[PDB]
C-alpha cells in the first residue's frame, strides 16, 4: 500500500486541523521517502530528526497554489532531501490538473528539495516542471483555508502558518 | 513456540523472547536522562 | 541406519549392493520375510513400508499408528505381521488380505520388542513400562503380563525351533530367560556392563549373543 | 513452558518495583494525599530528633517514640501474620496435598521380604502407605512377604527408600514398573499360608505375576 | 474544588498506566496504534517514546 | 523434526523437569556453562549428567559431547531450544551445552538420580 503522512496545520497560533497527505510511492519512491524521513526521522545532522516538523508554508496564492515547507532558510530558499542535496525528478506521469496535489516545488531541472506545493487548482504549466510527491486524501478544508489566508509582498502570508505536527498515518 | 512472561503476566513469541526481556524493563529515568 | 536409507550388503564385498531409498525418517527397524523376497521396513514417520528383492518398489506402505512404527514381528507362516508402534499399539495386519486383524492394546510405553512364537498361537510384546504382555492369537486375548526387569525391555525373541524359553532384555542390565510357555527366569544373564541393547538366539538353541551398551558382545554357552 | 530470569535482571525487576513504589508514596506526599512522613525515631534516635521536647517532658517524649515504636512492630507483626492466613487454609489441604500427579501412570513396587514377623514395621509400612496415599496390599506366607505399593512417583521413590535403608531377612524390590489404572484397593493386611490362596487373591486384580515371581525368586535362592 | 479532582484523576491515570500490560514488539506496537487511530509518529519520537504513547493512549482508553 | 541431529531430543514433559533441575544446580553451585567446561567437567570425570541444545548454527560443535558422554559414562540429553537452556542457567546469553556436577552431601542427589533414570530411558 501507498503511505500515508499527516501534517496538523496551525495558522496565527490557531489549529485548523490536521491535513492527511498520502504519497505515490510507486510513481515517486523517492520523494516519498524523502518525505517519510522528513516526517519523524531518526538522525539527520549530528543524531537530530531534521525534517519538515516546524517548517512554515512561505507563499501562499489564492487559488494557484500553497508553496512551503523549507526548513533550513524559511523563505523557500532551502534546498535539503534525503540524498545529501538536491536530487533529480522521479517521472513526469503524474499530472497536477486535479486540486490537493503536493508536488515537490523546485527552482529548475534536478532541483527538487524539502519545499513541497499543495496545488490548490489546475495548474497545466506546472506538467512536466515538476512531479507529483502525492495527493491529500483528507484535510482538503485546511488546505482551503491556508490557501485562502491573507498574503502581503512576494505571497508572503501576513498570518504565521506553521505545522505544529507532522509523522506517518 | 509461545512463552509466559516472568515480568509481564503474557505470552509472548519465543523468538521475541531475548529482546522482551531486554526492553520489558528498560528503566524509564533512561529515558528520561 | 538412522538417515533412513537401506542398506543390503553381502557376505564378501564390505560396500552394499543395494541402496534402497525412499524414506525421510529414521529407520528403526528393519526384518526380512521369511520367504525372503519381502522385507519390512518400520519408521518414525508413522508407517511400515514393503520392498522387494526382483521389483526393488513400494509393495505396501501401510499407516495406521498414531506414532512411529518401532518394531515390526512376522509370523513364521507368513501369513499376518504385528507391526507395533510407539504410542504403546500393536497392529496385527494380514499379509494375504491387507487388514488389521488383532489390536495389541495394553501397554503404556512404546513398544521396543516384539516378536512371534513359531508355535503359530502366540505373541509376545515387550514395552517400555518394564513389563511384556504375552497374548494368544487364537484365544485373541492377553494370555500374561511378565514383569522381567525394572527398564525398557527392548529385546523379546524365542527359540526359532520350538520356542520353550523366552529371552527378555531390557536396560537393567541383565538379561531374564523366562521360557517362552514357562515364564520362568530360569537364569539371569548379568555380566553386562551397560544396557542390553539387542539379543538373538542361535538356530540350535546352544548359544546366545546379547549386544550391550558398553560395545562388547556377550556369547551365552552352556557348560 | 515457563522462563527463569537471570540474578541480575530479578535485582533490576526489584529494584523498579521499589523505586516505583516510593515514587508513587513521594507524588501522594507533594500533592497532599497522605500527610508527609514522620522522622523515624528509636531509643537510640531519641536523643537526636526529640532531644529539645525531652528535656521538659521526657516521660511524655519516652512514651511517644515507644508507641511509634510499637505501632511500626503493630504494622509489620500484623502484615506477617495477615499474609500467615494463606497457610490457615493453604495447609495440609493446599500445602500438603498434592498427590504427584499420578493420573496417566501407577508406579508399582513390589518386594519381597523374607522375615516380617514383627508388627512394627507392618504398622509403619501402613502409616507410610497412608500418609503418602500410596496405594497396595500385603500377602505374608512361609518366609514369604510381598509388598506390592502402586502410587505416584514421589510416594514410590519414598518408599523405595523407606523399605530398604530405614526399615530392616532381606528385602530386595522384585518388580519395579507402571501399569495403565490401579489394581489393589487401600492397605489391607491378608495371610495366606498355602499359596494357591494368595494365588488366587492375587490373579482377582489381575496380578498373579507377582506371585510367582517372588515364589521363583524363593527358588532361585534356596537352589543356590 | 475541581482543582484536586482533576489532580487525583491524572494521578489515578498514571497509576493505572503503572499497571498496565503493552507488548514490547514494535510492529504489533504500530499496528496497535494504527488499530486505534493516533498517528505511528509524533515529532520524531523513538520506540521508547511510541511505546509511551501507546500506554498513555490506553490509560486514557 | 527440526534437528534430526537431536537424537538425546526430550519431550515438553521432560524438559521442563531438566530446566528446573538446572536452575536448582546453579543455586547451589552445582552447574557449568558452556560446551567447553561440559568438555572439562567430562574429562575430569565430575559431571553426572550433561544437556545440551538441539539449534546450535553448526550443531558440530556440541556434537562431541555425546561421544565423549559414552566415553565416560555420563548420561546425555538434548533440548530444543538454546536460550531456555541458557535463562535456566542463569545467564541472559544462550547456552548450548550445561553439565551438572558431582558434589559431596548435596541435596540435589535424588533429584540427579531421576533425571538419569529419564535420561536413559529416552536413549534407545
Amino acid at each position: 500500500v501507498n503511505p500515508v503522512v499527516f501534517f496538523d496545520v496551525s495558522i496565527g497560533g490557531q489549529e485548523v486541523g490536521r491535513m492527511k497527505i498520502e504519497l505515490f510511492a510507486d510513481v515517486v519512491p523517492k520523494t516519498a521517502e524523502n518525505f517519510r524521513q522528513f516526517c519523524t526521522g531518526e538522525f539527520r545532522k549530528d543524531g537530530v530528526p531534521i525534517g519538515y516538523k516546524g517548517s512554515t508554508f512561505h507563499r501562499v496564492i489564492k487559488d494557484f497554489m500553497i508553496q512551503g515547507g523549507d526548513f533550513v532558510n524559511g523563505d523557500g530558499t532551502g534546498v535539503a532531501s534525503i540524498y545529501r542535496g538536491p536530487f533529480a525528478d522521479e517521472n513526469f506521469k503524474l499530472r497536477h490538473s486535479a486540486p490537493g496535489l503536493l508536488s515537490m516545488a523546485n527552482s529548475g531541472p534536478s532541483t527538487n528539495g524539502c519545499q513541497f506545493f499543495i496545488t490548490c487548482s489546475k495548474c497545466d504549466w506546472l506538467d512536466g516542471k515538476h512531479v507529483v510527491f502525492g495527493k491529500i486524501i483528507d484535510g482538503l478544508l485546511v488546505m482551503r483555508k491556508i490557501e485562502n489566508v491573507p498574503t502581503g509582498p512576494n505571497n508572503k502570508p501576513k498570518l504565521p502558518v506553521v505545522i505544529s505536527q507532522c509523522g506517518e498515518m | 513456540e509461545y512463552l509466559v512472561s516472568p515480568i509481564t503476566g503474557e505470552k509472548i513469541p519465543a523468538s521475541k523472547m531475548q529482546e522482551h526481556m531486554r526492553i520489558g524493563l528498560l528503566d524509564p529515568r533512561w529515558l528520561e536522562q | 541406519a538412522a538417515d533412513g536409507s537401506v542398506k543390503l550388503w553381502s557376505l564378501d564385498s564390505d560396500e552394499p549392493v543395494a541402496d534402497i531409498e525412499g524414506h525421510t525418517v529414521r529407520v528403526a527397524r528393519v526384518m526380512w520375510h521369511p520367504s525372503g523376497r519381502f522385507l519390512g521396513t518400520t519408521c518414525y514417520d508413522r508407517s511400515w513400508r514393503l520392498w522387494d528383492l526382483e521389483a526393488q518398489e513400494e509393495i505396501l506402505h501401510q499407516e495406521g499408528h498414531s506414532m512411529g512404527v518401532y518394531d515390526i514381528a512376522f509370523h513364521q507362516d507368513g501369513s499376518l505381521a504385528g507391526t507395533g508402534g510407539l504410542d504403546a499399539f500393536g497392529r496385527v495386519w494380514d499379509l494375504r488380505t491387507g487388514r488389521c486383524i488383532m489390536f495389541l492394546e495394553g501397554h503404556l510405553k512404546e513398544i521396543y520388542g516384539i516378536n512371534f512364537s513359531p508355535n503359530g498361537y502366540h505373541i509376545a510384546t515387550g514395552s517400555g513400562d518394564n513389563t511384556c504382555k504375552v497374548w494368544d492369537l487364537r484365544q485373541r486375548r492377553c494370555v500374561y503380563t511378565i514383569p522381567a526387569h525394572q527398564n525398557l525391555v527392548t529385546g523379546v525373541k524365542f527359540e526359532p525351533i520350538h520356542g520353550n524359553f523366552l529371552l527378555t532384555g531390557a536396560y537393567d542390565n541383565t538379561a531374564k530367560i523366562w521360557t517362552h510357555p514357562g515364564w520362568s527366569p530360569l537364569k539371569t544373564l548379568a555380566g553386562h556392563e551397560g544396557k542390553v541393547m539387542g539379543l538373538d538366539i542361535s538356530s540350535d538353541g546352544q548359544l546366545i549373543a546379547t549386544c550391550s551398551y558398553d560395545r562388547t558382545f556377550k556369547l551365552w554357552m552352556a557348560e | 513452558l515457563g522462563v527463569y530470569l537471570t540474578k541480575k535482571e530479578q535485582k533490576k525487576l526489584r529494584r523498579q518495583t521499589r523505586r516505583e513504589a516510593q515514587k508513587e508514596l513521594q507524588e501522594k506526599v507533594r500533592l497532599g494525599l497522605m500527610p508527609p512522613p514522620e522522622p523515624k525515631v528509636r531509643i537510640s534516635n531519641l536523643m537526636r530528633v526529640l532531644g529539645t521536647e525531652a528535656v521538659q517532658d521526657p516521660t511524655k517524649v519516652e512514651a511517644h517514640v515507644r508507641a511509634q515504636m510499637a505501632k511500626r512492630q503493630k504494622a509489620h507483626e500484623e502484615a506477617n501474620a495477615a499474609r500467615k492466613l494463606t497457610a490457615e487454609q493453604r495447609k495440609v489441604k493446599k500445602i500438603k496435598k498434592l498427590k504427584e500427579d499420578i493420573s496417566q501412570g501407577v508406579h508399582i513396587s513390589v518386594y519381597r521380604v523374607r522375615n516380617l514377623s514383627n508388627p512394627a514395621k507392618k504398622f509403619k509400612i501402613e502409616a507410610n502407605a497412608g500418609q503418602l496415599y500410596l496405594t497396595g496390599v500385603v500377602v505374608l506366607h512361609k518366609d514369604v512377604n510381598v509388598v506390592v505399593v502402586e502410587g505416584g512417583p514421589k510416594a514410590q521413590k519414598k518408599f523405595k527408600r523407606l523399605m530398604l535403608h530405614r526399615i530392616k531377612n532381606k528385602c530386595v524390590l522384585v518388580w519395579e514398573g507402571t501399569a495403565k489404572d490401579r489394581s489393589f484397593g487401600e492397605m489391607k493386611f491378608k495371610q495366606c499360608p498355602t499359596e494357591n490362596m494368595a494365588r488366587e487373591h492375587f490373579k482377582k486384580h489381575g496380578a498373579e505375576h507377582y506371585w510367582d515371581l517372588a515364589l521363583s525368586e524363593s527358588v532361585l535362592e534356596s537352589t543356590d | 474544588s475541581e482543582r484536586q479532582a482533576e489532580v487525583l484523576a491524572e494521578f489515578e491515570r498514571r497509576k493505572r498506566a503503572r499497571q498496565i500490560n503493552v507488548s514490547t514488539d514494535d510492529s504489533e506496537v504500530k499496528a496497535c496504534l494504527r488499530a486505534l487511530g493516533e498517528p505511528i509518529t509524533l515529532f520524531g519520537e523513538g520506540p521508547a517514546e511510541r511505546r509511551e504513547r501507546l500506554r498513555n493512549i490506553l490509560s486514557v482508553v | 523434526d527440526v534437528n534430526p541431529k537431536a537424537y538425546p531430543l526430550a519431550d515438553a514433559h521432560l524438559t521442563k523437569k531438566l530446566l528446573d533441575l538446572v536452575q536448582q544446580s546453579c543455586n547451589y553451585k552445582q552447574l557449568r556453562k558452556g560446551a567447553n567446561e561440559a568438555t572439562k567437567t567430562l574429562n575430569r570425570g565430575i559431571s553426572e549428567f550433561i544437556v545440551m541444545a538441539a539449534d546450535a548454527e553448526p550443531l558440530e560443535i556440541i556434537l562431541h559431547l555425546p561421544l565423549l558422554c559414552e566415553d565416560k559414562n555420563v548420561p546425555y540429553v538434548f533440548v530444543r531450544s538454546k536460550q531456555a537452556l541458557g535463562r535456566a542457567c542463569g545467564v541472559s546469553r544462550p547456552v548450548i551445552a550445561c553439565s551438572v556436577t558431582i558434589k559431596e552431601g548435596s541435596q540435589l542427589k535424588q533429584q540427579i538420580q531421576s533425571i538419569q533414570q529419564s535420561i536413559e530411558r529416552l536413549l534407545v
